[PDB]
């Protein structure tokens, strides 16, 4: 069992934790509300697949998350010897023309 | 009285990481903290390459060593970001 | 009968079950026979395509799966032979081998990969390493896709972890056989022309974005072989194991697509660290990664300090005459100097490895000639006249070392 | 146990001629009673090397290998003299101006 934190969401929250700047135990109160309590264990697909769309809490958004998961996206390919030459020769030619 | 003291849970506590300057300046009575070597390139290189099983990408004023999630951390941000109850014996 | 069963499936394998059956229960030399037969019978009916899990449909799907019983009676049979280990056993791994070469795209591929891994994870050379060897390298240059070649890697990944990243050197060279790294008419009905007219225009729209598809999923599958392979490299490179060169080769073969801070990062970790062949090692590879098309005082110095401990010759030649080949950053005076430790540590090793140094600055643009004698100030750590040897290399043993000095005087 | 063959075979080569052999021999951990005895013919050897190759005008450029070896690694007596004979040859070096097509001088110098 693991997980993958590929939701800025989750990376906001994931920042809060580790970066002790909201308390755990506070995060643990916090955590018991109205939709905490409406439980997802069993539930048919044609249910959730709506829930998950309509009914699905939206969580602030912190910039700093937003890099990070940036960084986790940035491949180790993403931009080679290649793509950061000749693509900004292309782009820089192209405006030459 | 009340003692004026502090709870284990209180808001307010020392140390608030940042997003990964080193602040390895100081500490109480003014004294100069040494500063933690920086780690091996190679070491480096391999952390940067693969990040590690939630990693924040946070770092602690007193160390340049990010800061990552153990186990149980990672387990409560699943709990939390998925949206259910955040004690896992708790009958709802 | 092993011979008319075979015949009788291949004219009619769709009503040839119970030979496929028949010819495991007949399964040294009968069973060497029997096993040759049954991978030629699979490999000539196995579809080209992969078989999706589950009369015109079921009836197909109902052959799909007896047949892929069949097949994984085989392999556990195959698997159950390669873990008894001696002819069948090279027998075993030949058939193995073919079956990757054929059926890797179809099911149980990674079974027989991993059987593959398994049995050139062994220390010792065992026989059919170099058939699987070929398979693999066919394979990754065949993928243009590179999923298998992905699935390879992580088989390799895991092998190596097993291993603590201690196999052999050839091993690793799989990683550089990586080919996305190294990149009159029949009349027809009138309702048939339409049918005809829309399926080419669905033809062409699925081309078009099975195109768009395949190179964002080429990238991924690059991204995420580079990621296996450059963990593995690192984490041999800490072990600093006896694959170190192996590593560097293959450090040094896919730096050019690695990130541009991971290319600066990576000097950092070379110049960190037999010991004097790792440092020629390592100043060969800052020398290629500053080699890059479109684009190092400490490599350089490491590489003058390391000519008296040498005193390997093909690679200190290339790295010679890369630095000659670079524009206008040497024969400023300075390759003098560096030049004359080399000729000073000429006086041993082979004469032509002497004759092949000694040309390279014969050829050389530059005019200096002060080289073989007397020169400028000797500075970068020194250890040598500051402010000869030819007439000492004149007495040697070899007599065309006179010769060689006489024609360079 | 076999080095007192290769000091031999060493010997007979010195004379047969009249240094990375003898720098390993030195450096080995046997050298750096019969260490000792082993020790000594090795800078005998090395002596009667450097001797032999004295008189070419380059004999400190050869020996600058070796002396720096020596430096890194009876042992300070050998370095002594090798950094003398090494100043030797390079002041008769810097004396010896003369130009590569005159040999003769160094010849002489020889």
């Amino acid at each position: 069992n693991n997980v993958e934190i590929v939701t800025a969401e989750a990376m906001t929250l994931a920042q809060d934790i580790a970066s002790r700047r909201k308390s755990k135990a506070d995060l643990i109160d916090e955590g018991y509300n109205r939709w905490s309590f409406q439980s997802k264990e069993g539930l048919p697909d044609w249910f959730l697949d709506e829930e998950t769309t309509v009914n699905k809490p939206n969580k602030p958004i912190t910039k700093e998350a937003v890099l990070a998961l940036r960084e986790k996206m940035k491949a180790l390919n993403a931009r080679p010897i290649k793509k950061v030459l000749e693509a900004q020769g292309r782009k820089k030619m192209r405006t030459i023309k | 009285e009340i003692d004026a003291g502090y709870s284990s849970d209180s808001s307010t506590e020392d140390v608030a990481p940042g997003l990964y300057n080193l602040y390895i300046n100081y500490d109480i009575d003014g004294k100069k903290i040494t500063r933690p070597a920086t780690p091996a390139a190679l070491d480096s290189l391999i952390a940067s390459i693969d990040k590690d099983k939630g990693w924040t990408g946070i770092v602690d004023p007193m160390t340049g060593k990010p800061v990552n999630l153990t186990t149980e951390e990672l387990g409560l941000l699943k709990r939390l970001a998925q949206s259910e109850i955040p004690d896992e014996n708790f009958d709802p | 009968a092993l011979g008319i069963q075979a015949q009788q499936l291949l004219e009619e394998p769709v009503e040839n079950l119970h030979l496929i059956r028949n010819i495991f229960e007949k399964f040294i030399t009968i069973k060497k026979l029997s096993l040759l037969t049954l991978l030629a019978v699979f490999r000539d009916i196995i579809p080209g395509y992969k078989i999706r899990p589950l009369k015109e449909v079921a009836q197909r799907w109902e052959y799909e799966q007896t047949l892929l019983k069949h097949y994984a009676k085989f392999l556990q049979t195959l698997e159950t032979i390669l873990k008894s280990f001696l002819s069948l056993y090279q027998v075993a791994v030949r058939c193995c081998t073919k079956l990757i070469e054929q059926a890797s795209h179809f099911n149980l591929s990674e079974k027989l990969f991993a059987l593959a891994v398994r049995q050139i994870s062994h220390k010792t050379k065992r026989p059919g390493f170099d058939g699987i060897i070929n398979s693999l390298k066919n394979i990754f240059e065949e993928d243009n896709l590179g999923k298998t070649s992905l699935k390879c890697v992580t088989i390799l990944s895991r092998m190596f972890k097993q291993r603590n990243y201690d196999v052999l050197p050839d091993v690793y060279d799989l990683f550089l056989s990586v080919n996305i790294l190294n990149d009159d008419l029949p009349y027809l009905t009138k309702k048939a022309r339409k049918n005809y007219k829309e399926t080419k225009k669905i033809t062409q729209e699925m081309k078009e974005a099975d195109a768009v598809i395949t190179a964002q999923d080429k990238e991924k599958y690059q991204s995420e072989i580079l990621k296996i392979i450059f963990i593995t490299y690192f984490k041999t490179l800490q072990l600093k194991g006896k694959l170190i060169g192996n590593a560097l080769e293959g450090v040094a073969r896919l730096s050019h697509l690695l990130n541009i801070e991971f290319l600066g990062d990576l000097l950092q970790v070379l110049r960190e660290l037999q010991a004097t062949r790792e440092a020629l090692l390592t100043v060969s590879t800052a020398f290629e990664i500053a080699s890059a098309q479109g684009v190092l005082g400490l490599f350089v110095q490491r590489l003058y300090k390391i000519i008296f401990p040498f005193s390997e010759m093909e690679m200190l030649l290339k790295c010679f005459q890369v630095f000659f080949f670079k524009s206008k950053n040497i024969s400023s005076s300075r390759l003098s100097s560096f030049s004359k430790r080399l000729a000073i540590a000429s006086m041993q090793l082979p004469e032509h490895s002497a004759s092949a140094d000694l040309a390279l600055l014969k050829k050389l643009l530059s005019r200096y000639s002060k080289l073989s004698r007397l020169l400028t100030s000797e500075e970068q750590i020194g250890d040598g006249i500051y402010n000869y040897e030819p007439f000492l290399l004149k007495n040697h043993y070899s007599p065309a070392v006179s010769q060689s000095a006489k024609e360079l005087l | 146990q076999l080095f007192p063959m290769r000091f031999h075979i060493i010997r007979s080569l010195i004379y047969l001629s009249r240094a990375p052999s003898l720098f390993e021999v030195l450096d080995s951990s046997y050298v750096s009673v019969y260490q000792d005895g082993l020790i000594d013919q090795l800078l005998e050897l090395l002596s009667e090397y450097y001797v032999l190759y004295a008189t070419d005008i380059s004999f400190p450029e050869l020996v600058i290998p070796a002396i720096v070896r020596s430096k890194r690694f009876g042992l300070l007596t050998l370095v002594n003299r090798l950094e003398q004979q090494s100043k030797f040859m390079t002041e008769k070096r810097n004396q010896q101006k003369f130009a590569p097509i005159d040999s003769d001088s160094v010849e002489q110098f020889a």
